[PDB]
């Protein structure tokens, strides 16, 4: 049984759904549930309450939101059960579960009992005839056409970077982040209230990423720009109500390079870059700086790439070329990686039947995965 | 040698006096009375003109330290108790009055959670303060605030507001001057600080979920009295009203929140040698705390929140003990301010100076650079 | 009349001459605060030593000053040493000498660095540095037999023969108990029990004191693991949370055994042993087999000496009569010696003095050292 295989490309923030053989997913929309908030008397079987998609996008107001994934480990199964039947349903792909075989993907260095739980749900709830995990790093390097360079990506959930040269990928030089656009859009709200203008409805902090996504900027020296006076620009609600960001728009994004801001210890994204390259071997270090990759949506700041450029210039050896490289579709490169991958004739090989996880069980599928 | 004067601002009430005395002098609420206008207008407010803020501080300014403190805060140094998350206009505002205009030695704008702190002398503690607008939680371990550690609903003391003005609009009972319900539109706010001081019994965590249980598909309605009002319309108010009013502040369902829950959300965000300092000091403080019967409804509510599956994983069994402050709970903020003020003459160095802000230009909030 | 002070990367200790056991016993730490503009009550300390920060974990940002017996932060290490001689033992550095303690083959500039603090800032009238391994040999008792110490900086290993120490046998290893605490750290997270802070990684490190054993044999004990559940125990942390574990308890200490799992490419601390007793001469080989002395807190898992027993003979011929001498003091064996080397009348005239190092210099110790 070798239909044309299905490439759920998950994540926190967003999922993305397609097919193999493709140029781009057709079927993007963000990773929630949404529940009336004046819930019916009966607290068990709902009827009209669920909106996943743009059904859910549609009517914010209505809806209270909330994320099933958290750091790329997903936190409430049932949720992730319906948006998965919802991908599947007729709604967005219009095809069964039993006809095409899956490419899932997950961050690297997760619990393994989520990904033994994610393999449980796909094999029996759904009847998938062969499914295969897969990694964000290799994937994008597919995209590219690459086999030698670093993946720093960030999404909603997971910052990781993992050094891969000419078709290996080094684990122990693996870096990883509990620091990403979500916590960004957090960081946001709180130097909004600080602003004046707050919030706290999970509709109403999709407010605070649409705000995240279209006016925020990187600065090059941020001493430099806190000693100026900012501006003030304006930015209009889908209500209505003008808002006067001032310093949060400049001051949010540089979490991810100043984590001390939070209180609570991390890396970094530009440390993280240097850290997996320094971790790595003495010989491989100067072609992982000359291929270094981007991906994830948090990458898409104005004066991103020039700040993790300044970064990456102050911690490594002088006098070396280094180079950000960055594809046009940035957020849909893992993607397209999983849509190369699946067309080629070696996927057979690699993916776990539903016969070889009966007979063996959690144990085959880490095998085959690593 | 030279007490220092402290001020504690908000929305609805502003506590003020002196350093060193336990408790402040007197507490004149935010509002102003000018000539020749309809209505009083409130001094703190927030996304406003400059100009007109700087005249509104400097008009309550005026009327204050007359009225409260007997004396130019030209000699002394002053202790302005601004709520952390306080915007950083209406602090460069403050900042711009105080040393512009009245032309004071120093000033602090330090945070209302750490001092609070001060007044039970322990290092490390869990915060509430449920004031007017907001009911910011805080918690500090070892002096330090943890600050990511955080949470703040719209449901303090104008959520309470807003849901009287609701209810009693809906069942309405005026006497002639009987019937007619609904004959005026609104009513004033100082009428209704009033009515939920005097009136608004808090219930039970079982007379809560009784009550929840009614309003989707009734046990224990009374008691019920009037309240009296000027012009001659008595108004006879229920007591099922003042109790679902209540209920509201500790409303799950549907937004996954409550003033309980966001004690659990902040633990949730702090780290694990914190967590169980944090989880035996927990301290109440703020205008809504002084309800009465509210301690018991939050310490139940709490525990029935640790009960629940969700909450188990985390943090499962803790001692969760409120250990009281000296002072009452709405002037709590200000005694820590009074403390911190009164007897460390070298800690006042540490805040910003008139000479300081002439040449800098603003006092330093928690921010970049 | 003398101070002795074993400068370990975990545990700093330290006490008097002629003592059965340390006084001062603490983690050599330096916990810095959350740098944030908002303000602290009623004073504070700006930077905390030794057990301040232990007991203060959760907010300060715990750096280590020693990296692999090397010092990295030379600030840090000043401070705490002035935490071990005015708050801990309460006595003035002037007054007492300084017995010190290095591992072999470190940087001979640490050395020098080391004394110029001891002289300049401290003001020392005597001061020495020692091997740990020639100290833990002495603590025991005898003049001949090799002695594989293994701290959390460094593991390394020291053949001695009727008291004549053979320099160029000796072979230092990187791997350690940090590297041991770090791996266990690791594969939590693998079965979902995330610690990504520094605040975490004491609790992992106690996590790795009590549960953690060695196996007699991996495989079989991998087989016994899958089988039943009796072995996995559960430690409960400060927090009222609970956690069960039941691979990683024997999996953790086979690293020292597996050097591949971290990804060091080295030898293990069962055949690093056996090649720095073939590199001696062949005459005396036989005493060094016998004499296998352990010393440090990397050898105090539960059968560690029948692993290093069965390996050993496994390594070495079958006519050897294999001997591993596995005191129950042998956490604190580098110090009792260098109490025992204290007290002896013979060592008065083996110290450096204030004129020998103005005369000199840094360089004299090198000389005196061995």
């Amino acid at each position: 049984i070798a239909n044309q295989p299905v490439v759920i490309d998950n994540g926190s923030g967003v999922i993305k759904a397609g097919f193999a053989g493709d140029q781009i997913p057709k079927y993007c929309f963000p990773n929630y549930v949404g529940r009336p908030k004046h819930v019916r008397v009966m607290a068990g079987a709902l009827e009209g309450d669920i909106f996943i998609g743009p059904k859910a996008e549609e009517h914010r107001g209505l809806l209270s939101i909330r994320y099933p994934m958290e750091h790329g480990i997903v936190k409430d199964w049932n949720d992730m059960e319906r948006i998965w039947q919802y991908v599947y349903s007729k709604e967005q792909l219009q095809t069964f579960s039993e006809e095409h075989p899956v490419l899932l993907t997950e961050a690297p260095l997760n619990p393994r009992k989520n990904r033994e739980r994610a393999a449980e749900v796909f094999f029996e709830t759904f009847n998938v005839p062969a499914l295969f995990i897969s990694m964000q790093a290799v994937l994008s390097l597919y995209a590219t056409g690459r086999t030698t360079g670093v993946v720093l990506d960030s999404g909603d959930g997971v910052t990781h970077a993992v050094p891969i040269y000419e078709g290996f990928a080094m684990p122990h030089s693996i870096m990883r982040i509990d620091i990403a656009g979500r916590d960004v859009s957090r960081f946001l709200r709180l130097y909004l209230r600080k602003e004046g203008y707050d919030f706290h409805s999970s509709s109403e902090f999709e407010i605070v990423k649409a705000i995240k996504e279209r006016a925020c900027y990187l600065s090059i020296n941020p001493q430099k720009d806190e000693t100026l006076e900012t501006e003030k620009a304006q930015y209009y609600l889908p209500d209505g109500s003008t808002i006067e960001i001032g310093p949060s728009r400049f001051r949010a994004p540089e979490l991810l390079f100043r984590p001390d801001l939070i209180g609570e210890e991390s890396e970094g994204i530009h440390e993280v870059l240097v850290f997996a390259i320094q971790k790595s071997d003495m010989d491989l270090r100067r072609t992982l700086f000359s291929n270094i990759v981007l991906s994830g949506g948090s990458t898409l700041f104005k004066g991103f790439g020039d700040r993790l450029l300044s970064e990456v210039k102050k911690l490594a050896p002088k006098d070396v070329k280094i180079r950000i490289s960055a594809p046009q579709e940035r957020l849909y490169s893992t993607w397209i990686g999983g849509s190369i991958l699946a067309s080629l004739d070696t996927f057979k090989k690699m993916w776990v039947s539903k016969k070889e996880y009966e007979e063996d069980g959690a144990r085959s599928i880490h095998r085959k995965t690593f | 040698e030279k007490t220092a004067v402290v001020i504690d601002l908000g929305e609805a009430f502003t506590k003020c006096g002196f350093a060193g005395e336990t408790g402040p002098r007197c507490i004149i609420p935010s509002v102003i009375k000018k000539a020749g206008m309809p209505k009083p207008i409130k001094v703190v407010q927030y996304n406003i003109n400059t100009e007109e803020l700087y005249s509104y501080l400097k008009e309550f300014i005026h009327i204050l330290y007359f009225r409260h403190l007997l004396v130019n805060p030209r000699d002394r140094r002053v202790v302005v108790i601004e709520s952390v998350l306080c915007p950083s206009h209406f602090r460069e505002t403050l900042t711009r009055v105080l040393f512009k205009y009245f032309e004071v030695p120093s000033v602090l704008l330090a945070p209302s959670h750490l001092m609070a702190l001060l007044t039970l002398g322990i290092n490390s503690a869990m915060v509430l303060d449920c004031g007017y607008r907001e009911s910011l939680v805080l918690p500090i371990y070892e002096g330090i605030p943890v600050l990511n550690c955080w949470g703040a609903l719209p449901l303090g003391g104008k959520a309470l507001h807003k849901e009287l003005e609701t209810q009693l609009l809906e069942q309405c009972t005026v006497d002639t001057g009987q019937s007619l319900p609904s004959v005026m539109g609104s009513i004033p706010e100082g009428v209704l600080e009033d009515i939920k001081v005097r009136t608004c019994f808090v219930s039970d965590l079982t007379r809560g979920l009784k009550i929840q249980a009614a309003k989707f598909n009734r046990p224990s309605p009374p008691p019920n009295v009037d309240y009296p009002l000027d012009g001659e319309k008595i108004l006879h108010v229920l007591g099922s009203i003042r109790d679902s009013v209540v209920e509201i502040l500790f409303e799950q369902d549907n937004e996954e929140k409550s003033v309980a829950t966001l004690i659990l959300d902040s633990l949730m965000q702090c780290p694990i040698d914190t967590r169980k300092q944090l989880a035996e000091n927990l301290v109440i403080i703020g205008g809504t705390s002084m309800l009465p019967g509210f301690l018991h409804r939050l310490l139940a509510e709490i525990r029935y929140l640790v009960e629940k599956p969700k909450y188990k994983k985390t943090l499962g069994t803790k001692t969760f003990r409120i250990h009281t402050p000296p002072a009452k709970a709405n002037c709590v903020a200000w005694l820590g301010g009074a403390i911190f003020g009164a007897l460390q003459d070298i800690l006042g160095s540490r805040s910003v100076s008139k000479e300081y802000y002439n040449q800098t230009g603003r006092i330093p909030d928690w921010c970049s650079l | 009349a003398a101070l002795v002070v074993d400068n370990g990367s975990g545990m700093c200790k330290a006490g008097f001459a002629g003592d059965d056991a340390p006084r001062a016993v603490f983690p050599s730490i330096v916990g810095r605060p959350r740098h944030q503009g908002v303000m602290v009550g009623m004073g504070q300390k700006d930077s905390y030593v030794g057990d301040e920060a232990q007991s203060k974990r959760g907010i300060l940002t715990l750096k280590y000053p020693i990296e692999h017996g090397i010092v990295t932060n030379w600030d840090d290490m000043e401070k705490i040493w002035h935490h071990t001689f005015y708050n801990e033992l309460r006595v003035a550095p002037e007054e007492h000498p300084v017995l010190l303690t290095e591992a072999p083959l470190n940087p001979k500039a640490n050395r020098e660095k080391m004394t110029q603090i001891m002289f300049e800032t401290f003001n020392t009238p005597a001061m020495y540095v020692a091997i740990q391994a020639v100290l833990s040999l002495y603590a025991s008792g005898r003049t001949t037999g090799i002695v594989m110490d293994s701290g959390d900086g460094v593991t390394h290993t020291v053949p001695i023969y009727e008291g004549y120490a053979l320099p160029h046998a000796i072979l230092r290893l990187d791997l350690a108990g940090r590297d041991l605490t770090d791996y266990l750290m690791k594969i939590l997270t693998e079965r979902g029990y995330s610690f990504t802070t520094t605040a975490e990684r004491e609790i992992v490190r106690d996590i790795k004191e009590k549960l953690c054993y060695v196996a007699l044999d991996f495989e079989q004990e991998m087989a016994t693991a899958a089988s039943s559940s009796s072995l996995e125990k559960s430690y409960e942390l400060p927090d009222g949370q609970v956690i069960t574990i039941g691979n990683e308890r024997f999996r953790c200490p086979e690293a020292l055994f597996q050097p591949s799992f971290l990804g060091m490419e080295s030898c293990g601390i069962h055949e690093t042993t056996f090649n720095s007793i073939m590199k001696c001469d062949v005459d005396i080989r036989k005493d060094l087999y016998a004499n296998t002395v352990l010393s440090g807190g990397t050898t105090m898992y539960p059968g560690i000496a029948d692993r290093m027993q069965k390996e050993i003979t496994a390594l070495a011929p079958s006519t050897m009569k294999i001997k591993i001498i596995a005191p129950p003091e042998r956490k604190y064996s580098v110090w009792i010696g260098g109490s025992i080397l204290a007290s002896l009348s013979t060592f008065q005239q083996m110290w450096i003095s204030k004129q020998e190092y103005d005369e000199s210099g840094p360089s004299i110790v090198h000389r005196k050292c061995f």
